[PDB]
């Protein structure tokens, strides 16, 4: 990416513009230098003091901006050199356009984000869907993540269960009832899960207690990520939960890192910060 | 209808945060093709003008609500305190509830039944 | 030209300021020796405003090489985020401006509805 | 012989054991003797309960009873670590939540004790509760007395102007760890020098100039923020705030009314204006420097600077036909694509001056460094009023309006240059 | 994701009494003791069969850097009927504790008459390719065996991408015992 | 400016920071941010003291005409009475279809 | 690179004309670039009390001087009515302890009196060398509970 | 809409009568399979009830009262109030109670008037408000306050006579209260 770059160049304007006021700061509390009061030793500690605190960071600055000196780093370009739009009032308007609508995202971005934290509806008074529709938005979020493996099927007809699997760990079940997830099995990347015939068990349970513990972790995501009008976003929210579950048995727990706290690795992903502190840790 | 004032006026100032919440939305999907889809600008036009729709409302209602239609109020302190025919009515809905609840018990016994059946053998 | 004209600019930049402070020591020794008398210098001056003047301007230098740079490449990153036919470029262009404007109109128009 | 330990997570270090050992004469009835422990492989106490006043109701009120009012006594000796002075643990009003009443809060430095003795008498009270789904997350009502400001949102009106602080730990640090106190003192220390720099605001409102006091009045000041507008019609704003990670103040410009530009024209002073307010911190000097610098830099903003890419010999080079380059407080510098480098310094009441930035003003041989100079811009600047452009021309602050503002030529075109453009262009 | 490891007599005490501290350990952590283990092994020629109780059903044949298919019961037999052996077995033998979703058995390994040392062998069960869990393991062994050490011996397993059966368990079982015959 | 043009004026504020007619310039995000916090936390200040407003309205009208709130509550019972039995309408015509399809297919 | 001005500097910091020398040489360049430049808090403890505890100052003592004197007297109607309690605030407090005013005149008589006064005396010497009035009045309370037993 | 021949599963979503988009937590999902109920909590707890059914009485009731004691903050938040806020399980061992416990949370207003929520199952709701010492005249105004900006500090409690005041449900006269100690724009 370039945004790295962007920021790069950012962050070396704001440190130019520092060193320069720094050098001015330096000579001007020089200007005036020993100033009058209180004392005739507290005169010299203070003057001194703030002496080096300037020349310090003058130094300071210089050594960000050699820093940054080492971290150095298109068909609108064609625009201007075309000496016809060039006459016209154009290629202002285009750049112009470009950061009208650069900043539209950003604005109504923060916007739209504050007013979802603090909404007011407190009322809703005053579904089936296409399942081909279901197929799509599965197949949405299957494509959206590297390494899920969902694959849809639909025994008991309407109900289009699912199956995911990511990588040697935790393969689950998921049960929706139409975009309303209902039930969830987290079962280890070795369990049995079709029963005699594919019938992918919505029902069973996992041997092992850590994907029993992360079960009923999943149906409280489940419960959690409710989030009413419209559950399209609900299900993208839980894949990346269960994306956050890659990485399970090796990373830390977020308070006292002991990897097990009573034989069982951190199992409970947070909803936004999605790392650690297995259950005991933080009920 | 003076309350149906107060308590329609409340839902439309809801209404109003919530229009706002989606007109932001409507504006941070938006694309500037590079396409010609077109549709972003009618739905944003035609939300647009609910919003202007509510604005009238709510200044009609606010100005139902503080008609005083005769009334000397007293200070909310003293309020916090440290008709038949709502009966009938009540009792017909509480008898109408119950029946509704004999048929959503009829109809889990059939789901549950069917549902062993066939996931049992199908 | 701006990774390699940094790089020319920041040691020259430094070996200025070396000199600014150097030539800042000799003032202030010379004037507050004249002023206590006790001593004077035959020796050249080396004026001071003026290197306090050529280091800002290098500065300046600095400061527009960097800002014409990331000026640039946030151009050419806004162009790539929404460009991939040269008239039809410029055809694609005039549409983006039409769309932008209307969106920028409709809201000018509800908002002076109030 | 029977013992079964209850270890409360929230915080591990304190047990509930319990016993359950036998009743004589009865051999269907049970006992149970409640006892608190701690643990440091080790162990500390154990003190037995006697409150006797299927579900065991009174042993998941103990749990209970032991869960929340716990982090209390942690924060109360890591509170008495410090030197603060605090009250008890005092179950306050109804017998529903303890809190923790800061009597006064420690002195911060550097305060003038003039307003460390405002504060003093400002402060009422201070008191931290437990508010949280895990019980640790604090929060602690301070409530001040003699506003010194008061803002235009009508719920500030009131004596007592109540602010409070969030404070929650890393749940790696204890429940109340030193952490919290740390960060409740940084807050106090915030609060004090914005308490500081409102207090001479404050002082000086009475009779500060007429132009600044019809340009730009107070947004909002709560305790721990201080927002002021600007004029015509109250477009932009300021927010002054102190920043205890830096050690210093940082103000942060922004757009809120109707008639102002699409973003504020004093966002190119940003930085130069942060460390003015550093150096200095007396609002009304920095109300004084955005009046001026308000409209010469609403002029200088609305100029082209958009990389062109064909300009000289070489039409692969950019070069970014303006340039606006601030000179550290006041003084900004534009430049055309390099060549050309006029300086704009703003002034008093009205004037603005314009030299030619490529003199080196100590020399006037010397061109300072890379930007030749324009032949003839005094000439210029003064039909809108050798080495003579070195001398700042004065103009009257909508001359200079007139001069950057884009304009028809003298079929034209149509491209809308600015009269400052077309004559160094 | 099996790790399997020598535990020296550290005498001490006797091997026995090795046993029964590691027992008592084990039993201290919380850990319930179920049904007794035995894995077993024949060398011919070279060729290894093993035998093992987690896996009843099945009997592993494997060549040193090799292959290693497992078979049914009934390979025993097809050995048998070829002879076209040397009586140096070794069998492992003792109690199987279970920790929450964790597995750990304790051995006399015993050749002949004469137990030449103690064996320990622990699976955290639900899991996949080591390479990711074996951090876990360790953390575990650190508090049980740690105090000597475990080394990491899924490095028999670890250079792969990924893939974990049962065979590389037999596979270290084979390379302990070879490592338990030599020395006395 | 009662309090309904508190609330235009503030809605007015909140969009019309970035509309309103003048050429852009960068747009460095922080006082985009700024604004953004500042409007919006006056726009939803002010619906907080408009709903303030109409439910003391409210309150005043219950402690002095109740006539008006126990019709509010006939008003609304029997408009629910109208939704329920809607409802039970509407299943008991799916009930009727499903029942000839299934008698049906025993029939075939 | 700073170590020519630090020690010219730092050389000269003594001179009486030292500000003359800083402002020769800098500032006409620095011109040139830069263009022209009752306790009260006992009050407050009182204030945020609980209101079972009415607290008035004694009419007996000038409260004036240093230390005000408080004569607080229990109410709470789940309580039994005591004798009051007669407070003295060390006026350096806090960091100081408020004095109690131990008297078998008060409790002498009766059975639940004297009991008041053993457990008030013991908790009061349990707490911890920093009380508040809100610390005393607070241990009274749970004395005056801890007796009704 | 699946339910095997071995377990069966429900949610249980506890709400307030109008209040119900606006707030939502006490949220369960009960697996009742042969001779045990598992309860999963949205919180994230689990609990695993017996085949009684006391037991299952007790834990809704138990949620129901944790529920108005929730629905309490997020209305606050809902818009206009600042919470000092409550323990769900603790509240300050005032009394002891027979289901499992009680929640009691405080929220202020933008000013001054702060109200207290006290509930637990089995044991009334109960509901104190503070006023500043202005506004009440009972309380015996102590000599050794002498000043006027002590005044207003928040005061003492006054308990609020719920069977009477005013509402459909306990959220909806919470809510006429919280409006009703406003600013007072009338």
């Amino acid at each position: 990416n370039v945004s790295v770059n962007l920021e790069a160049f950012s962050q070396a304007i704001s440190a130019i513009q520092a060193l320069r006021s720094s050098v001015s700061r330096v000579f001007d509390c020089l200007k005036d230098g020993m100033r009058n009061k209180e004392t005739l030793e507290g005169r010299e500690k203070a003057f001194i003091a703030h002496f080096q605190d300037n020349l310090h960071s003058v130094n300071r600055d210089l050594n960000e901006l050699e820093r940054l000196s080492n971290l150095v780093g298109h068909n609108s370009g064609l625009l201007s050199l075309d000496p016809v739009q060039d006459k016209t009032p154009l290629y202002s308007q285009l750049l112009q356009a470009y950061k009208w609508s650069n900043k539209l995202q950003y604005h109504a971005g923060l916007a739209s984000g504050l007013l979802n934290q603090q909404s007011l509806k407190r009322s809703a008074n005053q579904l089936v869907l296409p399942p081909q529709y279901v197929d799509d938005v599965i197949s949405r979020i299957d494509r959206m993540f590297p390494e899920m493996s969902i694959h849809l099927s639909r025994p008991n007809g309407t109900s289009a269960m699912l199956l995911v699997t990511l990588g040697k760990v935790l393969k689950v079940i998921v049960v929706m009832r139409s975009l309303f997830i209902d039930r969830t099995i987290v079962k280890g990347y070795n369990e049995n899960v079709y029963t005699e015939d594919g019938k992918l068990d919505i029902w069973s349970k996992s041997n092992y207690q850590v994907f029993q513990k992360v079960t009923d972790h999943a149906t409280t995501a489940l419960l959690h990520y409710q989030l009413p009008q419209m559950p399209d976003v609900v299900v993208r929210s839980f894949m990346t939960w269960l994306r956050s579950y890659i990485k399970l048995f090796q990373a830390p727990c977020q308070r006292c890192g002991k990897f097990l706290q009573d034989g069982l690795p951190p199992t409970w992903r947070d909803f936004r910060t999605l790392e650690a502190f297995h259950d005991t840790c933080r009920q | 209808n003076t309350a149906s004032l107060c308590r329609i006026g409340q839902e439309t100032v809801q209404d109003i945060v919530y229009r706002t919440m989606e007109i932001f939305q409507l504006l941070r999907n938006m694309q500037l093709p590079n396409g010609t889809y077109q549709d972003r600008l009618t739905k944003l036009q035609d939300n647009l003008r609910q919003l202007s729709v509510l604005f009238r409302k709510l200044r009609l209602v606010y100005d139902k609500c503080n008609e005083n239609c005769g009334g000397m109020d007293p200070i909310p302190v003293e309020q916090l305190i440290p008709r038949r025919e709502i009966a009938e009515v009540n009792k017909k809905l509480k008898q109408k509830n119950q029946q509704l609840k004999q048929i959503m018990d009829q109809l889990r016994n059939l789901i549950w039944d069917i549902n062993a059946m066939l996931a049992m053998r199908n | 030209d701006p990774v390699q004209r940094y790089k020319m600019l920041i040691p020259q930049l430094k070996e200025s300021l070396q000199t600014l402070m150097k030539v800042a020591a000799q003032n202030l020794i010379q004037n507050t020796n004249i002023d206590n008398g006790q001593k004077s210098s035959d020796g050249p001056i080396q004026r001071f405003d003026k290197c306090l003047e050529e280091f800002y301007a290098l500065c300046d230098q600095l400061e527009l090489c960097l800002r014409l740079a990331h000026e640039c490449l946030s151009q050419s990153c806004d162009s790539a985020k929404h460009s991939p036919p040269y008239p039809q470029y410029l055809a694609v262009i005039k549409a983006q401006i039409s769309c932008a404007k209307d969106i920028h109109t409709a809201l000018l128009d509800c908002a002076n509805k109030v | 012989k029977n013992k079964l330990f209850i270890k409360l997570t929230r915080l591990p270090q304190y047990y509930i054991v319990v016993e359950m050992l036998e009743v004589p004469n009865k051999p269907t009835q049970l006992s149970y003797k409640y006892y608190f422990m701690s643990v440091n492989q080790t162990r500390t106490n154990a003190k037995r309960k006697l409150s006797d006043d299927a579900f065991n109701k009174v042993l998941a009120h103990f749990v209970a009873m032991c869960d929340t009012n716990m982090p209390f006594v942690g924060l109360r000796l890591e509170l008495s670590n410090l030197e603060i002075p605090h009250q008890g643990v005092q179950v306050e009003g109804d017998g529903f939540s303890h809190a923790i009443r800061l009597l006064k809060i420690p002195p911060c430095k550097g305060i003038t004790e003039e307003t460390q003795k405002a504060l003093d008498r400002s402060l009422l009270d201070c008191t931290f509760r437990l508010q949280g789904r895990n019980n640790r997350t604090w929060v602690a009502e301070l409530v001040f007395a003699n506003c010194p400001l008061n803002g235009t949102s009508t719920r500030e009106q009131g004596p007592s102007r109540h602010v409070y602080l969030t404070y929650e730990n890393l749940l790696s640090e204890p429940v109340g760890g030193r952490k919290v106190v740390e960060m409740f003192l940084n807050d106090w220390n915030s609060i004090a020098r914005l308490y500081e720099c409102v207090l001479e605001f404050a002082r000086s409102l009475p009779d500060i100039p007429a132009h600044l006091n019809i340009f730009s009045e107070v947004r909002v000041y709560n305790y721990r923020k201080l927002i002021l507008c600007y004029g015509t019609t109250k477009g932009s704003s300021i927010s002054i705030q102190w920043n205890s990670i830096h050690q210093k103040f940082h103000i942060s410009l922004g757009t809120v009314g109707p008639n102002s530009g699409c973003s504020n024209c004093h966002n190119t002073i940003l930085h130069q204006l942060q460390e003015m307010f550093n150096k200095t911190p007396n609002v009304v000097q920095l109300l004084q420097v955005l009046f001026d610098t308000q409209a010469p830099l609403n002029a200088i903003n609305k100029l082209p600077t958009v990389p062109m890419l064909g300009l000289t010999q070489r039409t692969n080079t950019a070069y970014q036909c303006f340039s606006i380059l601030p000179q550290s407080s006041t003084h900004i510098r534009l430049a055309f694509r390099n060549m050309y480098c006029i300086d704009i310094y703003c002034r008093s009441r009205g004037v603005v001056a314009i030299r030619d930035g490529a003199y080196s003003l100590f020399d006037n041989s010397k061109l300072v460094e890379g930007f030749y100079p324009a032949p003839g811009l005094k000439t210029f600047l003064n039909m809108f009023v050798s080495w003579a452009a070195s001398i700042p021309t004065i103009l009257t602050h909508s001359a200079l309006n007139i001069l950057l503002l884009p304009s028809p030529t003298p079929l034209a075109g149509s491209y809308l240059c600015s009269p400052l453009e077309r004559f160094l262009g | 994701v099996t790790c399997v490891s020598q535990m020296p007599v550290a005498e001490g005490k006797s091997v026995q009494q090795t046993v029964e501290l590691l027992t008592r350990k084990l039993e201290m952590l919380g850990a319930e003791k179920q049904g007794t283990f035995c894995v077993d092994c024949e060398t011919y020629h070279l060729m290894y069969v093993m035998h093992n109780s987690e896996y009843p059903l099945s009997c592993f044949a494997l060549f040193e850097n090799g292959p290693c298919l497992i078979a049914d019961t009934n390979f025993d037999v097809l050995m048998v009927k070829l002879k076209g052996a040397k009586a140096s077995k070794i069998e492992t033998r003792g109690t199987r504790y279970q920790y929450c979703d964790f597995l750990v058995k304790v051995g006399t390994v015993t050749m002949g008459p004469s137990a030449r040392g103690i064996s320990v062998e622990v699976e955290y069960g639900p899991c996949v390719v080591a390479s990711d869990c074996w951090s876990l393991l360790l953390e575990f062994l650190q508090s049980f065996l740690g105090s000597h050490t475990p080394g990491a011996p899924a490095v028999f397993g670890n250079r792969h991408d990924a893939v974990y059966g049962p065979a590389d368990t037999m596979v270290q079982y084979m390379e302990l015992f070879n490592k338990i015959r030599k020395q006395q | 400016s009662t309090l309904v043009d508190e609330l235009e004026s503030s809605f007015e504020a909140c969009f019309a920071s970035l509309v309103s007619q003048d050429y852009v310039n960068g747009t460095d995000q922080e006082e985009i941010r700024t604004g953004v916090d500042q409007c919006i936390q006056k726009f939803l200040d002010i619906a907080r003291q408009t709903e303030c407003f109409f439910l003391q309205k409210r309150l005043q009208l219950s402690v002095q005409k109740p006539e008006q709130v126990i019709k509010e509550d006939v008003s609304e019972l029997r408009n629910e009475l109208q939704r329920k039995d809607a409802l039970v309408q509407k299943h008991l015509t799916k009930l009727r279809h499903w029942q000839q399809v299934l008698e049906d297919i025993n029939v075939q | 690179l700073c170590q020519p001005l630090l020690d010219a500097v730092l050389a000269n910091i003594r001179s009486p004309v030292f500000n003359h020398s800083l402002y020769r040489t800098f500032v006409p360049a620095m011109t040139a670039i830069h263009g022209p430049p009752i306790p009260s808090v006992l009050q407050g403890e009182v204030a945020r009390l609980d209101p079972k505890f009415l607290v008035n100052l004694d009419p007996s003592h000038c409260s004036n001087n240093g230390t005000v004197h408080l004569i607080c007297k229990l109410d709470d109607k789940d309580l039994p009515s005591v004798p009051p309690l007669e407070l003295s605030v060390p006026a350096d407090y806090p960091a100081q302890s408020p004095l109690w005013i131990d008297r078998q005149w008060q409790y002498d008589a009766n059975p639940f009196l004297q009991s008041v006064h053993r457990c008030m005396t013991s908790r009061l010497l349990q707490l911890p060398d920093k009380h508040s009035v809100t610390a005393l009045l607070n241990t009274w309370a749970q004395s005056v509970h801890q007796a009704c037993l | 809409n699946i339910n095997d021949v071995y377990e069966s599963s429900v949610k249980v979503l506890i709400t307030s009568q109008g209040y119900e988009q606006i707030c939502k937590s006490i949220q369960l999902q009960l697996n009742i399979g042969v001779e045990q109920i598992r309860v999963v909590h949205r919180d994230g707890r689990v609990i695993t009830l017996s085949y009684q059914e006391q037991e299952l009485q007790d834990f809704l009731l138990s949620q129901m009262s944790q529920h108005q004691v929730h629905a309490v903050q997020q209305l606050a938040k809902v818009m206009g109030w600042q919470v000092l806020s409550f323990s769900n399980h603790v509240g300050l061992g005032p009394i002891e109670s027979i289901g499992n416990a009680s929640a009691i949370t405080v929220a202020s207003p933008s000013g001054d008037y702060a109200i207290s929520v006290r509930n637990g199952p089995e044991s009334g709701s109960k509901i104190m408000v503070q006023f500043p010492r202005n506004q009440c005249k009972d309380l015996p105004k102590s000599d050794v306050l002498q000043d006027n900006k002590w005044s207003h500090l928040r005061g003492p409690f006054k308990e609020v006579q719920w069977n009477k005041m005013e509402g459909r449900n306990f959220v909806y006269k919470m809510e006429l209260l919280m409006s009703a100690l406003s600013p007072c724009l009338l």
